[PDB]
RNA sequence: UGGUGG
DNA sequence: ACCCACCAAAAA
């Protein structure tokens, strides 16, 4: 992972709502060195207009010295896609998606567009004509990973194309495509809710909604009135969907968590880890610390939640270790973090930091066995599920354009 | 003084409640006497006025929606279709045959209208937004419904110290980039709907200062969610673009 | 029933 | 037989 100054993150956020987003990032510094000296005149042509000129405003305001409010943005290449791939680790998938370096022949690190990538490796093989449009088949890709069988079948038709479509996907991506594959043959069809705890303690209820059609004339003419009912089903479709969703949901929650620290609680728990903290306890503490470290233990996944319930008591029962191991991961200047479930954006001069943070939690997912801690409460009974490439996680950590 | 002012905001917020707020224009505010005129027609009253209110919502509706948000009425899906019909042939409202949706006749003035949508959506808080502490209550001094969006209460942990986290952090209207979006930006692109009002609320917001906190709301699944329309990091480009960190930093 | 963001 | 959240309301 290459880093950079507080201004050269504002030169990339500008060119990102310009936006040459899926260019490398020394290419997008280029060319904002380039118009540095035009940039109120590119407004009108730019992508995002009222965050180019916000971001262009920041960075006149930056030259002057002045202090600024305006936070650079961040976002995920494919949020879904990296999780799946973390979560399978699936060496192959993680290529499409930034989740580990991919090198062109050159060896440059390239800021990869998995929906690109896919386009490609379709046109390649079904060559001489190919009648398909890229965005065309990034819907059918994005839709799939959702759980979708109908849409894809709307851009490929049922044919030969489909039958491409998917050997493409399980050759690029085996075990996140298996894993999809998978959550389908997962539903219950004798239950009425899905319930699932993530490492950081949030329950996850999926009530089952069916549709109740009462049909109904008026002026002897027919109109089907559907509403939402409570019910069961007997596959469903949803679960790849919502467990994903949970994750980036527990990234943002544990990225927050990292970033946007209180650094008096943090000085705190480093004393309590050292012995050094004045006796306090409360027996309301010891539930959730347990519950929280038993996560760590089952999953990999320590949340920094757990500082709310360390105390002179309930610390004998976690490791020290690997609670200042934690403490000692995180940014040494705590900052606000805004978040859209999958882009994060913060203030220039901790843009290293975000992009650390969000790497060590694919990292993190990537190398313990959220995976299995998850599914075995959806589907009702002790499973696992085995990492593809079990050392995918130290490539993680060092990966480039996760963030981009 | 802050305090009040919250108290004001929040006071306004739960006057305009749209679906209630609706209601008045039907009920005390209308020179027709719908109980009177309900009863005649032998139509409930409470159904007629949700009707009503519908069709100035919706202004134009095919008959699977309308019903949806009247079934609870009735014991039958049909019974509600008839009670239309009646309503539709005593010219409560118009059916037209050849488009097959129904087409509002009586809407509430346009003063109302402009309230309900300067007010009608929560607003960020002018103070600090309430620690919380059970997944009831959104921050705001006067709410205490669920927290979890749409219809998934639980009482089991969903991390409040996330929520907690996000509803302190201070943010501020960037007034350059507001006033480019107004004067330039229809000129380098829904919006015209939330563009005529959002300037007044962000004035009426800002009254005590240019600060305040979003307030954060999980959906079942635990992503996280900033509540309101005209003042939202999340949502529309033309919003994302005027909010900044009320606490500014030297960048280097 | 169309759009907003993800 | 695609997840969620939310808005938005239409013309002699």
């Amino acid at each position: 992972m290459q880093t950079f100054t507080a201004r050269e993150y504002l030169k990339i956020d500008i060119a990102n709502n310009y936006g040459l987003d899926k260019e490398d990032w020394d290419d997008r510094i280029a060319w904002f060195d380039k118009n540095e000296n035009n940039l109120l005149n590119l407004v009108r042509e730019a992508e995002e207009p009222a965050l180019f000129y916000a971001g262009v405003k920041a960075w006149m305001d930056v030259k002057e010295g002045k202090p600024i409010g305006y936070p650079v943005a961040l976002d995920a290449t494919s949020s879904g896609l990296q999780i799946l791939a973390c979560l399978t680790g699936d060496r192959r998938a993680a290529e499409l998606c930034n989740v580990v370096n991919y090198r062109d022949e050159s060896g440059k690190v390239k800021r990869r567009d998995a929906y690109t990538v896919i386009y490609n490796k379709m046109l390649n093989t079904l060559g001489k004509g190919a009648r398909i449009k890229r965005n065309d088949c990034k819907q059918a890709i994005m839709t799939a990973l959702y759980g979708s069988e109908a849409k894809p079948k709307e851009v490929f038709g049922e044919g030969i194309m489909l039958n491409v479509f998917e050997s493409t996907m399980n050759v690029e991506a085996p075990a996140v495509w298996e894993l999809n594959k998978f959550w389908l043959q997962c539903g219950n069809p004798e239950a009425f809710v899905y319930h699932w705890v993530m490492p950081d303690g949030f329950n996850v209820y999926i009530k089952v909604m069916v549709n109740e059609v009462e049909t109904v004339h008026f002026l002897d003419k027919p109109y089907d009135c559907v509403r939402k009912v409570q019910g069961t089903e007997e596959k469903t479709r949803m679960l790849s969907a919502n467990t994903t969703h949970s994750i980036d949901g527990l990234v943002v929650r544990e990225l927050v968590r990292r970033c946007d620290y209180d650094k008096n609680q943090i000085e705190y728990i480093k004393a309590l880890c050292n012995g050094e903290a004045e006796y306090k306890a409360s027996e309301k503490n010891y539930g959730k610390a347990m519950e929280l470290w038993g996560y760590y233990e089952k999953t990999g996944f320590l949340t920094a939640r757990i500082f709310d319930y360390l105390d002179s008591e309930t610390i004998k029962l976690v490791n020290t270790q690997d609670i200042l191991d934690l403490i000692e991961s995180m940014p040494k200047k705590p900052f606000h973090v805004l978040t859209v479930h999958d882009c994060f954006r913060c203030l220039p001069n901790y843009g290293n930091d975000i992009r650390r943070q969000y790497n060590n939690l694919l990292a993190t997912i990537a190398k313990g066995d959220l995976l299995s801690f998850i599914m075995s409460q959806v589907i009702g009974q002790e499973v696992t599920i085995g990492k593809l490439d079990p050392t995918l996680w130290e490539d993680v950590l060092e990966t480039e354009y996760a963030l981009s | 003084s802050t305090i009040e002012h919250q108290m004001h905001l929040e006071k306004l917020y739960n006057k305009n409640q749209l679906l209630p707020r609706m209601r008045q224009e039907f009920e005390e505010n209308s020179g027709i006497d719908f109980k009177a005129f309900f009863a005649h027609i032998g139509i409930d009253y409470k159904f007629g006025i949700d009707a009503m209110v519908q069709m100035a919502l919706h202004k134009r509706a095919d008959l699977p929606t309308l019903v949806g948000t009247l079934r609870h009425h009735c014991k039958s899906a049909q019974e509600v279709a008839d009670n239309l019909f009646k309503m539709a042939s005593e010219d409560c409202f118009n059916f037209d045959p050849t488009i097959d949706k129904f087409i509002v006749i009586y809407t509430i003035s346009d003063d109302v209208q402009h309230e309900l949508d300067s007010f009608q959506y929560p607003l960020p808080m002018v103070v600090r937004p309430k620690l919380l502490t059970k997944n009831y209550g959104t921050g705001y001094f006067t709410c205490n419904k669920s927290v979890i969006l749409k219809k998934n209460h639980t009482d089991d942990d969903i991390c409040l110290d996330h929520l907690n986290r996000m509803n302190k952090i201070p943010l501020s209207i960037n007034w350059d980039v507001a006033h480019m979006v107004k004067n330039e930006w229809a000129n380098l692109d829904a919006f015209q709907k939330y563009d005529r009002t959002a300037h007044e609320v962000m004035g009426l917001l800002t009254q005590e200062g240019n600060k305040f906190y979003l307030t954060h709301r999980p959906d079942k699944r635990g992503r996280t969610y900033s509540q309101g329309y005209h003042v939202n990091y999340q949502g529309t480009s033309w919003n994302k673009a005027v909010l900044e960190f009320a606490e500014k930093e030297v960048i280097d």
